[PDB]
């Protein structure tokens, strides 16, 4: 509802791939 | 009952200060952010390096606390640890 600041990042070096 | 009577909750403008202070956070340091943000948050375990979203409102007042701990320490400390 409340507009919150939602914040996106782009990470360098993907340490967190799934597998 | 120990740990939000301990760390009290982040209200909109601190939530903003530290959306504003993780942006200006290195790569180096985006790594613990990220990390302790995954680590807290379980669910959040996609998080793809690519497309990592903050949304502080599912954000325990643990991770918010563990964060600012983190970014304070990075940022009052060294406010370009780039160069």
């Amino acid at each position: 509802n409340l507009q919150s600041s939602i914040v996106k990042f782009k990470k360098p070096l993907p340490l967190t791939q799934p597998g | 009952s120990e740990e939000e009577d301990k760390c009290k909750p982040m209200s909109y403008e601190e939530k903003r200060q530290l959306s504003l202070d993780i942006n200006k956070l290195p790569g180096e340091k985006l790594g613990r952010v990220v990390h302790i943000i995954q680590s807290r948050e379980p669910s959040l375990k996609n998080s793809n390096p690519d497309e990592i979203e903050i949304d502080f409102e599912t954000l325990k007042p643990s991770t918010l606390r563990e964060l600012e701990r983190y970014v304070t320490s990075c940022l009052r400390k060294k406010r370009k640890p780039q160069a």
